[PDB]
């Protein structure tokens, strides 16, 4: 492995890094509790895209059934903090 | 139009390309209901006996039980001599026996008999 | 005399002392797996006598 | 001793789709009436030192310059040791 | 066992000039083996020996007679 | 190959079968008929147990090539000389191999074209 | 031979005596003094026996027998030592009467010149056994299972006496020595046909072969672990034994009569391998292993070569350990989980290592890996059957891979995967079980080195 | 059991089986390490039909190039002192029928 | 130092002991190590015998 | 029959390896085909010559593997060839190591592989063998070059698609002297063992010059 | 060695090619061979020689045994029980005596096969013949009589052997 | 996983999955970035033809044909992340995940050494004891009659509270314990 030990501030880090790098979202008004459906006006299939960008950014692929409840950046960096078991 | 997929025994139909899935109706809305519901009553009865921190056991599970009586205790009393069950056992059970005492019956006469005429060529047979 | 059988059933023996040591002290600690390639290389090495030799 | 020492990521303004095979597509797609939002996500496969590529012929000579060289150099040395 | 290399996050990873003067010299013997051996004895490849054209031997040494002797 | 495509597209008999060869007395193409020799006797061929298919009529060169291998060990390339007469030895035999898979494919013609011209001859 | 016969007889005085703790210690410690002194046995010759006197007799076919009989009582003492802790001292003192009565009945009976005391013991074995079955079970049908081990072995046994008495009265003598060298041929008749029939099938019935091995599983199933090691292990070699010791007598009607046994065997092996695959018990499981193994052991003394009888000889003693030590390893399993279910406790190889790793040497050994002297018996028996007739080899190669296929079914299905999530009172491996195992299993590994002690009087 | 939904929260995630519902007559059949039932990417009479096929197909080309053998325009190779009788077999109290090499 | 002890407790002992039991037990018995007959060439001395082995019939050497 | 199943089972196996994706199994199915080419030059009467061929095998091989063992464990435990990119120059020494092994196996001369593929290539060519198991060794020939170059491409040539994360890394000792005493081998082993050891088989001194380079024209 | 008999394991005399080098170059061969004398043979021929000292300072014998010849099973009654026994012994230990000698020829061919290396299939003829010949005799006398052979089979089976023999014989002088 | 199913899937849920399973193998079938890109802008555009599509029969003819294209394009061998259900590391840590309950085994000489982890564990094993206490009747009380509909469960709704059975949520052994 001798892989880094990532944490939270990794994570946030990487979740806005990736949803920046969208050009339909203004890196301006996302911020970290920025809803996607309502702040910024997305679709759901633009939702689907989202989570298949953090799945190929994140090396893990996330069930279907947890993905469609996800709906900010923070549920997003938690529940890949939790299936990661990251401390601090 | 695509060439279409035909399912066997082995190769089950997938869910995605199950008609009846597609169609629902209002009967097997209610059923659904209902099944999710005994599956979430027994999740919550091996949960509520699965997080007890008194219990230091086996949670005994009633399906494995009749699972493996079913398997092993129960067969002969329901067993019921059928033209279908007497053929299978007649079958499985003198078949096999009878073709291998003909094939190795066969196969000691040829070899005695190539003995006796004594063209065989056992020669440097010491260990038998 | 002929060294040629005695280097040739020394060098499998000697592939199987780190299997005796296998219940030592050194099998809980980490320089067995170094241990194990050591004796391997040192295998090898006299095993390549035979060799020179058969050629 | 393992790698932690706080490692930084780049600026996301740093990514570009000029200069990448994306403006092929960009277009490809505009000429059509369409866009791809992730276009520029991809970027960094195309920026830095992965912007250059070699061919398969150019991967199998890894070493032919140095190789050839040495030959070179070799026959030499021995075209004149033995003709002597 | 070696240095410390950190990770790099979308760029090109650091390399030392130690594995790259490495390769450099493994392609190097490689090829140069190759055409060392291919100088010196080509003959594994081309052959060095010629192949003899069965239509090209006259019948004197085949043992063939005009059609009328035998 | 191109005798390949030539028997088993064209008259089988033309050509001649590999299995069978030869079909012909060897004096058939003239009396002279002289002997190959051979120069390995039995003794020191068995006492160089090369092998039972090493055998052939270029043993002799065999034989030298593996005094050279046994005596100027250290060094693997020191006698190219006489693995070169082995093998020039050797390609003489599949030479003359082919020489007799030619000589029989030719008496053959020569043999189907006479029972031919006997034939028309008896036809006529 | 009494310097055996007497010390297990004052075994019975020396626990009925003892204090109520230390009647465990006692018999542990003087049960395997008796396997020490009773290995004096194995020194034999290659002339024709060791005679102790005109009823006690020896010989290197009841020598590793008789050596086995006495070595497996202290590891019977062992596996019994935790199931019967809550019970009354008198009620253990007579479960220590039984297992010392067996194991003295069983010494009797290989010794035994004479074919009616062979009988006798041959039969008395059969009241301790049913007594330990019937009283100390757990289920339910424990009761049931005891009525079949015993009427299945009377009704094989009964017409045998009968068979017996009558070869008396027309040669005058059963005893072994003289029947050996007395011996003339049975000519094709009825008479003959039923006296060979009556004189084997009380034999076979015991092995067990297919077709009347029903009392097997279910015998092996309800016993306690006691009873089921002294099934396994000594109890199915009694008809192996006693069919090397009569053959003597049935040529050359045997060349005639094997075909039905043979093809029973033959085909049964087959198909009690092939049930070992679908099944959800491990004790079925490991008796369905035995009845393959004693069918083929059958089918090696049908055919009636010198390699046949030597590789009857090494199985039957290399399937005894192997059988007992099976059984031990599934009953420490049974004591925790209580289920004595296959797919109900797994992944126990990361919570017990070293259970994990005596139970990789069982199935290896079981599985006929080589050198062992399960792989030494098959593989005669296998030449010797391939000398009988070319086309065994199918059968027996198909066995092979069967047996091969289930050994390691019932190793991944207990040792590898997943724990299961809901059983939490798997305590560490105990020092007894540990040293029962190992006790199991260095006898194995130590006669692959000698195996001439194990290969009959033929070798 | 290998068709079951495998992102499930089973509370047997290795046999995939939830505690209490009824178990499969032939559960022992199917437990992921045995047969599976799963649906495929091409129809199984298809997979029959090309795996049937490419055998006969080699089976029947195999004996083809047997009953059509390669070999080179040589004759056989000679070998000098009787076609080595002595070193093959021996029995040197005979005197096998003497065999000559023509040279050409 | 590691190697010197290591070369000496892992190579020199056992191959002691194997040298050992072939020179003196092994080959105590007959047949037990059988070695093929070293290969004989014309020309060669043997140092039992000391006969020297005739050379070959003079083959026509050309290229 | 060994020839036919020999040829069968290489054909076949490289077949298969032709359009897998996962690294470990295209490496899985060479070591099969190469396997498969040892029992046909067992069938063609040649033992001596399948020995040095599963010596040779033996060296180019491993490396092989060991390679992609150090692909694998850089990108984080990955074995799909559409998530390795660009290679060549983010992990030089495993690049080199790799191409010289796959030259090697495709029998490029004077490497470990030629001296003993290319004599098992002339030595079935010129045999009295079955025409089908022919045609199937060259096409294997062919295809066990096709897959070779379909890891170089997949694995080293186009731009990089693996996690953004970056963890590739080789400095170590031990991979890197591990590689390079089997890259020494699978360089220099074949001319020294062909060069050592006694002749066991006649050698195929004439033969056609098509049929000559036809193993260097089909790879 | 005088530890075994000569003749009963004949051997070849062992000759051997002196090196003749036409290379200047040195070989690692020699080298080798003197470091590995010098370095195991010497302390292992110490050891022996402490060991046999050693062995020699106690000097004890043992002995072979030796059997008497006594009347075989076709000097048996048909129902005495005691001469029937001792023919059996005797009979018993003829079998293991046969197996040790073929045993014996069968070494001594293993060793020609071994030794010859590549001409194997000539020079080890009168070892096949030799094998050929007791594996013949060994055959007719002991194969075929089952697992409880005895010596009132042996017996019967050369009778009925020689029965045919003798049918044969008369036939064939008659015709 | 975390979330517990519900009891159907609606139209919307069916459409999304196709969508994911699509754009998977057309990632796997096109493997360089940019013609996936391309590939996948336009797979969008022919699945939003029909977004704003009003009636349900037509809608459930599409997504029908839909499911058939997809079954006959699959590509038979799809890219699968390493962890997944089948990736090629999928349960590869499992024989590492040693339950908790085990370490109440560990001899008093094991417990001497980790002192400080064994006083944590106590305290964890007191709040665990009085909190099913209360989980219990939590349960019992917020419990419909006639069992619960969903297997989903409530969270804590006083102070001193934990979630009714948390025990063995918050107790996983560890994604790489070993
Ligand atoms: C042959 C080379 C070896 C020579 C050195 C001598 C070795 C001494 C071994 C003594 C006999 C074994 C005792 C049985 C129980 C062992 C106790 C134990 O649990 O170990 C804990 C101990 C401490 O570790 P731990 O931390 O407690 O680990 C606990 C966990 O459970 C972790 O557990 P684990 O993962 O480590 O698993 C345990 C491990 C080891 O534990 C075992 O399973 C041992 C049983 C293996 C054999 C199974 C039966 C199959 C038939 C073999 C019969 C041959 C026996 C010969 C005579 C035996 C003498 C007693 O399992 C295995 O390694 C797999 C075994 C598969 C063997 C495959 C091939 C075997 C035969 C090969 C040829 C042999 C003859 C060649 C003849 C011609 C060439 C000269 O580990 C060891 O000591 C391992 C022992 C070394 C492995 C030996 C395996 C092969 C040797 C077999 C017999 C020796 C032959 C001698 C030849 C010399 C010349
Ligand atoms: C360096 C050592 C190498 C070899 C090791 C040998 C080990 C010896 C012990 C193991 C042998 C087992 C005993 C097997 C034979 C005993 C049975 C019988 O055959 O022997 C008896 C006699 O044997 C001995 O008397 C008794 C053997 C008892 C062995 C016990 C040794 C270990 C005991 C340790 C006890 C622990 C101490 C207390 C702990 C609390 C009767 O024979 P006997 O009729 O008379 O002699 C006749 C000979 N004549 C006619 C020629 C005159
Ligand atoms: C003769 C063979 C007779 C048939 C054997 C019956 C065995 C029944 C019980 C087997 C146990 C079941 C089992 O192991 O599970 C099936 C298990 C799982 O399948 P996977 O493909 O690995 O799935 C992994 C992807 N998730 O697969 C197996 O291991 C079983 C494989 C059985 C193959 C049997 C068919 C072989 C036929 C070969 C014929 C050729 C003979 C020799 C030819 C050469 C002659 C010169
Ligand atoms: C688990 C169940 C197994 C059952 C075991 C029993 C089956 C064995 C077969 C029958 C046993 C009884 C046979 C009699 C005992 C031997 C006695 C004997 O050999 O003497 C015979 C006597 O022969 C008999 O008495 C035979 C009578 C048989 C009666 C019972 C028959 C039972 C059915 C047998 C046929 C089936 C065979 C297979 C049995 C399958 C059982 C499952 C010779 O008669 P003499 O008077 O001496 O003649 C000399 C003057 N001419
Ligand atoms: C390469 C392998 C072959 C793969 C082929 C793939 C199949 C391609 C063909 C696709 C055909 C179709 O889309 S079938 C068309 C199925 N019917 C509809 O799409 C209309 C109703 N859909 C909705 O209302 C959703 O909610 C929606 C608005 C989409 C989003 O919802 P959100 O607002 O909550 O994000």
């Amino acid at each position: 492995s001798d892989a880094p030990p990532l944490t939270l501030e990794a994570i946030k880090d990487r979740v806005l890094y990736v949803l920046k790098l969208y050009d339909k979202i203004d890196p301006e008004k996302l911020s970290v509790n920025s809803h996607f459906m309502k702040d910024l006006g997305l679709d759901s299939l633009d939702q689907v895209e989202i989570i298949m960008a953090m799945e190929d950014e994140f090396g893990f692929e996330i069930p279907d059934i947890d993905a469609e409840k996800l709906m900010c950046p923070q549920e997003i960096v938690d529940y890949i903090a939790d299936k990661k078991d990251v401390y601090e | 139009s695509f060439p279409k997929y035909k399912p066997s025994r082995l190769a089950t139909l997938p869910a995605t390309l199950d008609p009846a899935e597609y169609d629902i109706s209002p009967e097997t809305r209610k059923a659904q209901a209902e099944r999710l519901a005994i599956r979430s009553r027994l999740k919550r009865e091996y949960l509520l006996q699965y997080n007890d921190p008194n219990r230091l056991g086996v949670i005994e599970d009633p399906a494995l039980i009749r699972w493996t009586y079913a398997r092993s205790a129960n067969i002969y009393p329901n067993f019921r001599p059928t033209p279908k069950t007497s053929l299978l056992g007649a079958l499985f059970g003198i078949g096999p026996l009878f073709f291998w005492y003909y094939v190795f019956k066969t196969d000691r006469d040829k070899k005695e008999k190539l003995i006796q005429e004594g063209k065989l060529d056992q020669t440097f047979n010491i260990s038998y | 005399m002929n060294p040629f059988a005695s280097l040739t059933l020394t060098t499998l023996t000697i592939l199987t002392i780190p299997i005796m040591m296998s219940n030592s002290n050194i099998y809980k600690t980490n320089l067995y797996p170094n241990y194990v390639k050591t004796t391997v290389s040192y295998a090898f090495t006299l095993s390549l006598v035979p060799l020179l030799m058969f050629m | 001793e393992h790698g932690h020492s706080k490692m930084e990521l780049p600026d996301y303004k740093q990514w570009k789709i000029e200069g990448t095979p994306l403006e092929t597509v960009q277009e490809k797609l505009a000429a059509r009436g369409l866009r791809d939002p992730w276009g520029r996500n991809e970027a960094w496969r195309y920026s830095g030192g992965f912007a250059n590529n070699v061919s398969f012929v150019g991967a199998l000579l890894k070493g032919f310059k140095w190789g050839f060289a040495a030959f070179v150099v070799a026959v030499g040395a021995e075209y004149y040791l033995e003709s002597q | 066992g070696g240095v410390h290399i950190e990770p790099r996050y979308r760029q090109f990873p650091q390399l030392t000039r130690s594995q790259l003067i490495q390769a450099e010299f493994f392609s190097a013997t490689m090829w140069f083996w190759i055409l060392w051996r291919f100088w010196h004895d080509s003959d594994a490849v081309l052959g060095h020996f010629p192949y003899p054209d069965p239509s090209q031997w006259t019948d004197e040494e085949l043992g063939i007679l005009p059609d009328d002797e035998d | 190959g191109a005798h390949l495509a030539r028997r088993y597209l064209g008259d089988a008999s033309k050509e001649p079968d590999p299995l069978r060869m030869p079909t012909f007395p060897p004096d058939y193409g003239f009396p002279e008929r002289k002997e190959r020799e051979m120069v390995a006797t039995q003794q020191e061929m068995n006492d160089a147990q090369l092998m039972l298919q090493q055998r052939d009529y270029c043993a002799h060169y065999l034989i030298q090539l593996l005094k050279c291998k046994r005596d100027s060990f250290p060094n693997f390339l020191a006698c190219k000389h006489e693995q070169h007469d082995w093998d020039y030895c050797e390609h003489l035999d599949y030479v003359k191999r082919m020489k007799e898979f030619e000589r029989e494919r030719r008496l053959l013609q020569r043999k189907k074209r006479r029972e031919q011209r006997e034939a028309e001859m008896a036809r006529g | 031979m009494l310097k055996i016969i007497i010390p297990t007889t004052m075994l019975l005085p020396m626990t009925w005596m003892s204090k109520h703790n230390m009647i465990w210690i006692n018999a542990t410690v003087h049960s395997l003094l008796i396997s020490l002194i009773s290995l004096s046995l194995l020194n034999q010759l290659g002339e024709n026996s060791l005679n102790f006197s005109l009823t006690f007799f020896s010989d290197s076919l009841s020598a590793p027998l008789l050596v086995l009989t006495t070595w497996l009582l202290p590891l019977m003492l062992m596996a019994s030592q935790s199931h019967l802790s809550k019970e009354t001292t008198t009620r253990k003192k007579l479960y220590i009467t039984m297992l010392i009565l067996l194991q003295l009945f069983l010494i009797m009976t290989f010794t035994a010149t004479e074919l009616i005391l062979f009988y006798i013991l041959f039969e008395a074995t059969l009241v301790p056994t049913l007594i330990i079955i019937t009283r100390w079970g757990n289920q339910t049908e424990r009761l049931n299972a005891g009525l079949y081990f015993l009427f299945y072995t009377l009704a094989g046994s009964l017409p045998l006496l009968v068979a017996l008495v009558y070869i008396q009265n027309t040669t005058g003598s059963l005893n072994f020595l003289i029947i050996h060298y007395w011996s003339h041929p049975l000519s094709n008749s009825w008479s003959n046909i039923f006296m060979w029939l009556a004189c084997i099938m009380a034999f076979m019935v015991k092995m067990p072969l297919y077709g009347l091995h029903l009392w097997l599983p279910k015998a092996h199933v309800e016993a306690p672990i006691a009873g089921s090691m002294v099934l396994a292990a000594v109890l199915l070699k009694l008809g192996g034994y006693g069919m090397m010791r009569i053959t003597t007598i049935l040529n050359p009607l045997t060349n005639y009569m094997a075909y039905p046994f043979l093809m029973l065997s033959m085909w049964g092996m087959i198909m009690t391998s092939s049930i070992c695959l679908r099944q959800t018990d491990l004790k079925s499981l490991i008796a369905y292993s035995s009845v393959s193994h004693m069918a083929l052991v059958i089918v090696a003394i049908m055919i009636q070569t010198p390699w046949s009888f030597m590789g009857a000889t090494a199985l039957m003693i290399a399937h005894g350990l192997t059988s007992s030590m099976l059984f031990c390893l599934a009953n420490t399993n049974y004591e925790r989980v209580h289920s004595r279910t296959m797919i109900l406790a797994r992944g126990l190889q990361t919570l017990l290592p070293l259970m994990a790793t005596w139970w990789l040497v069982a199935s290896l050994t079981n599985l006929a890996l080589p050198p062992s002297i399960n792989l030494i018996g098959e593989l005669f028996i296998i030449t010797a059957s391939f000398s009988w007739s070319n086309i065994t080899i199918i059968l027996m190669g198909m066995n092979m891979m069967i047996t091969a296929l289930y050994s390691l079914y019932m190793l991944i299905t207990t040792q590898r995967g997943k724990y299961t999530h809901h059983i939490n009172n798997i305590k560490p491996s105990f020092t007894r079980e540990n040293a029962l195992m190992a006790l199991h299993i260095l006898p194995l590994l130590l006669l692959t080195l000698n195996p001439k002690m194990i290969l009959g009087p033929l070798y | 059991q290998q068709e079951r939904d495998p992102w499930y929260d089973w509370d047997h995630p290795d046999l995939r089986l939830n505690w209490g519902e009824p178990i499969h007559w032939d559960l022992d059949m199917y437990i992921r390490n045995r047969v599976d039932t799963s649906p495929t990417p091409v129809s199984w009479n298809t997979m029959c039909k090309h795996l049937f096929g490419f055998v006969a197909f080699m089976l029947f080309m195999f004996w083809v190039g047997e009953i059509y053998p390669s070999y080179q325009p040589v004759g056989p190779k000679q070998y000098p002192y009787n076609d080595l009788y002595l070193e093959r077999g021996g029995d040197p109290t005979k005197e096998p029928e003497p065999v000559v090499h023509y040279e050409i | 130092y590691r190697h010197s002890i290591f070369a000496v407790t892992h190579v020199l002992i056992p191959v002691w002991i194997i040298h050992y039991y072939l020179k003196y037990h092994v080959t105590a018995k007959p047949y037990t190590v059988v070695e093929r007959k070293p290969r004989i060439f014309p020309g060669d001395t043997i140092l039992e015998t000391g006969e020297v082995i005739p050379l070959m019939k003079e083959f026509p050497d050309q290229h | 029959m060994t020839l036919c199943l020999g040829a069968i089972t290489t054909l076949f196996t490289a077949l298969c390896a032709i359009t897998q994706n996962d690294i470990k199994k295209i490496v899985a199915f060479s070591t099969s085909s190469q396997l498969g080419l040892m029992m046909v030059t067992i069938g063609i009467n040649q033992p001596h010559l399948a020995f040095l061929h599963i010596c040779m095998h033996a060296f180019f091989k491993a490396m092989l593997f060991m390679c992609s063992g150090s692909i694998i464990h850089s990108l984080n435990d990955e074995q799909d060839i559409r998530k390795m990119g660009g290679l060549y120059k983010a992990m030089p020494f495993t690049t080199t190591a790799l191409i010289i092994g796959s030259l090697a196996l495709t029998g490029m001369p004077y490497l470990t592989g030629f001296y003993s593929k290319d004599l098992i290539i002339e030595a079935v060519n010129m045999s009295y063998t079955n025409a089908w198991a022919l045609l199937m060794t060259l096409i294997a020939t062919s295809l066990t070059a096709a897959y070779s170059t379909r890891i170089i491409f997949f694995a080293f040539l186009g731009k990089p698609r693996f996690p953004p994360l970056v963890l590739i890394n080789e400095n170590n000792p031990l991979l890197i002297n591990s590689i390079k005493r089997l890259l020494i081998g699978s360089i220099f082993a074949g001319f020294i063992i062909s060069n050592n050891i006694p002749p066991m088989t006649v050698p195929n001194t004439t033969m056609p010059l098509y049929m000559k380079m036809t193993a260097l024209i089909v790879t | 060695p005088d530890s075994w008999d000569k003749d009963v394991y004949p051997e070849p005399p062992r000759r051997t090619p002196a090196p003749a080098p036409q290379t200047s170059l040195p070989n690692p061969v020699t080298y080798l061979t003197k470091i590995f004398d010098l370095l195991v043979d010497r302390p292992v021929t110490l050891a022996r020689e402490f060991i046999e000292q050693q062995h020699a300072k106690n000097r004890y014998y043992y002995y072979h045994r030796e059997f008497r010849r006594v009347p075989d099973i076709t000097e048996c009654e048909e129902k005495d029980i005691l001469c029937m026994f001792e023919a059996e012994m005797q009979w018993r230990r003829d079998y293991k005596v046969d197996q040790e000698i073929v045993n014996i020829i069968q070494e001594r061919l293993k060793a020609c096969q071994q030794r010859e290396g590549e001409s194997y299939r000539q020079n080890c003829a009168k070892e096949l013949e030799q094998f050929t010949q007791v594996s013949k005799a060994f055959q007719d006398r002991y194969s075929d009589l089952g697992a409880h052979y005895s010596a009132r089979k042996c017996l019967a089976k050369q009778k009925q052997r020689m029965l045919a023999e003798r049918k044969a014989a008369k036939e064939a002088a008659a015709a | 996983a975390f979330s517990a199913p519900a009891a159907y899937l609606t139209h919307q849920q069916k459409v999304l999955r196709l969508y994911k399973r699509a754009l998977r193998h057309l990632e796997s079938w096109c493997v360089h970035r940019d013609k996936y890109r391309y590939f996948a802008c336009l797979m969008r555009a022919r699945f939003d033809e029909h977004k704003n599509e009003k009636d349900m029969v037509k809608a459930t003819q599409l997504l029908r044909q839909a499911e058939e294209e997809f079954w006959y394009g699959q590509h038979p061998q799809p890219y699968i992340f390493p962890e997944s259900p089948g990736g090629t590391s999928y349960e590869r840590y499992e024989c590492y995940k040693v339950p908790e309950w085990c370490l109440d085994d560990w001899h008093p000489s094991e417990k001497a050494m980790y002192p400080d982890y064994f006083a944590k564990r106590e305290q964890w094993k007191r709040l665990r004891r009085e909190s099913w206490e209360r989980e219990v009747k939590q349960l019992q009380e917020e419990t419909p009659p006639g069992g619960p509909r969903t297997e989903a469960l409530p969270p804590a709704r006083k102070e001193g509270d934990l979630p009714p059975l948390w025990w063995h949520i918050v107790t996983r052994p560890r994604e790489r314990p070993m």
